[PDB]
């Protein structure tokens, strides 16, 4: 068993709006759970877009998901990412 | 983006080559590349996948020992390592990305020109370039045909063009065929006004570029 | 191995028409993260394949909505609702689900259009070539619908066998024709010893064969 490296990127700024990335990477086995929270509530599958759960070549499995927030609301925003019993709760940076 | 795969390729039996997908306007590390074999005329095969960002792979069996994928970041260029070739490894040989960010689970969403591989013992050699006359026997209506006759050349490709670029209306340059010398040989032709050909010159230019060869051929009515 | 069937192996179809082609597999396609990989691919002429479908059914950026992708199982789908002229070319499905990853043999579009009678022309030999000691004689069959054409060679009102080499194009998203050159190679004494040299076509567009011929000089 190996837990995943998580990271959350920010990318496509315009018009006070980023698209904030966490990407899930390095992880065995292959089942994970991975969601965009506001307030700690899970998101919307219609308001994020999902990376698909694939290999690295490296025997170890790779996934992601994004979604479309207004900066000022950063710290209303966290990825939540659960795998083989242990959990975790990621910021997005600033 | 862009991926510019290197030029055709004629290597010797039992030797190996290594092909390039140098590669621009795009994370190249989010991508996995794969590298997939056709023969022309036939269907295609799934070689071999590198995801950039780890230089991690995933090979089909089949290609085992036949194929080795490289990547170098710093170039944002892929690399695939054939070796041991025989006739059977000549093929059109094509990098293809797999945008897992952009598209993710599309795996040839972006695709190379591709690289044609020949694998024989024979020489290089540059074509000979021949008129294709236009006359009254070459002429339909208000139109006639002219053209360039590219023979006696290994190994492929060859590539024509008309008054060097300019003139791409009306021509048609025909699938190359295999003599039973083992040299190739093509036609390339365009149709054009009658009343033309009195004051409008017209030049096919035949590059080669495995054996280093430029020709441009004037072609005047007989 | 995953085997990838596709029907049909040839598809004409007329503009505007719905083209639907089948691929079948020879056992599940459905990816341990519960994804089926089934894409869908269409190599035109003198290009690599373009990615139209991934994932069963989903249409990739810039593909228009005419085309569509569906099915499950063993048993898929793509369908074409209004075939437009540049939509010729070969269409391959592709399993991206299972190793070693595998292509269906691939069909090929051809539009099918009224019918169009060449225009047939003959090329003598230059003289470039001759000094080199061979002769090669050209006939020209331009613009044509269907592909299938005769070609017969005569030298002195003698039908020739064993001399020549045809090349034919890929149908033209243009106009949806094909043209066809046809090479009779002679040694220089051959070509010398004979006065009528004549192409003979033979196609649906014309009424009776069409003659193009010349006398050496």
């Amino acid at each position: 068993t190996v837990p995943p490296m998580v990271n959350v990127t920010r990318s496509e700024a315009s018009e006070g709006n980023i698209t904030v990335t966490c990407r899930a990477s390095s992880f065995y086995p292959r089942n994970i759970i991975l969601t965009w929270r506001q307030d700690g509530v899970s998101l919307s599958h219609d308001t994020q877009q999902w990376g698909d759960v694939l290999p690295d070549g490296n025997g170890t499995y790779q996934t992601w998901v994004a979604t479309r927030i207004s900066r000022g609301e950063e710290q209303r925003f966290t990825c939540y990412m659960e795998h083989s019993g242990n959990h975790s709760t990621h910021p997005v940076p600033s | 983006g862009q991926m510019q795969q290197s030029g055709a390729e004629l290597v010797k039996p039992g030797a190996s080559v290594k092909l390039s997908c140098k590669t621009s306007g795009f994370t190249f590390s989010d991508n996995y590349i794969s590298w997939l074999k056709q023969k022309p005329g036939q269907s295609l095969e799934w070689i071999a996948w590198i995801y950039a960002g780890t230089g991690g792979s995933s090979y089909n069996q089949k290609f085992r020992d036949k194929a080795q994928l490289t990547v170098d970041t710093s170039s944002r260029t892929a690399y695939m390592q054939l070796s041991s070739l025989t006739t059977e490894d000549s093929a059109i040989y094509y990098c293809a990305r797999h945008d897992y960010y952009g598209t993710s689970g599309a795996w040839f969403a972006y695709w190379g020109r591709g690289t044609l591989v020949t694998v024989s013992a024979a020489s290089t050699k540059g074509p000979s370039v021949f008129p294709l006359a236009p006359s009254s026997k070459s002429t339909s209506g208000g139109t006639a045909a002219l053209g360039c006759l590219v023979k006696d050349y290994f190994p492929e490709p060859v590539t024509v063009s008309w008054n060097s670029g300019a003139l791409t209306s009306g021509v048609h340059t025909f699938p190359a065929v295999l003599q039973s010398s083992g040299l190739y040989s093509l036609s390339s032709v365009v149709t054009v006004p009658s009343s033309s050909l009195g004051t409008q010159t017209y030049i096919c230019n035949v590059n080669h570029k495995p054996s280093n060869t430029k020709v441009d051929k004037k072609v005047e009515p007989k | 191995d995953v085997l990838m069937t596709q029907t049909p192996l040839s598809l004409p179809v007329s503009l505007g028409d719905q083209a639907s082609i089948s691929c079948r597999s020879s056992q599940h396609i459905v990816h341990s993260n519960e994804n089926t990989y089934l894409e869908w691919y269409l190599q035109k002429p003198g290009q690599s394949p373009k990615l139209l479908i991934y994932k069963v059914s989903n249409r990739f950026s810039g593909v228009p909505d005419r085309f569509s992708g569906s099915g499950s199982g063993t048993d898929f789908t793509l369908k074409i609702s209004r075939v437009e002229a540049e939509d010729l070319g070969v269409y391959y499905c592709f399993q991206g689900s299972h190793v070693p990853w595998t292509f269906g043999g691939g069909t090929k579009l051809e539009i099918k259009r009224t019918v169009a009678a060449p225009s047939v022309f003959i090329f003598p030999p230059s003289d470039e070539q001759l000094k080199s000691g061979t002769a090669s004689v050209v006939c020209l069959l331009n613009n044509f619908y269907p592909r299938e054409a005769k070609v017969q060679w005569k030298v002195d009102n003698a039908l020739q066998s064993g001399n020549s080499q045809e090349s034919v194009t890929e149908q033209d998203s243009k106009d949806s024709t094909y043209s066809l050159s046809s090479t009779l190679t002679l040694s220089k004494a051959d070509y010398e010893k004979h006065k009528v040299y004549a192409c003979e076509v033979t196609h649906q567009g014309l009424s009776s064969p069409v003659t193009k011929s010349f006398n050496r000089g």
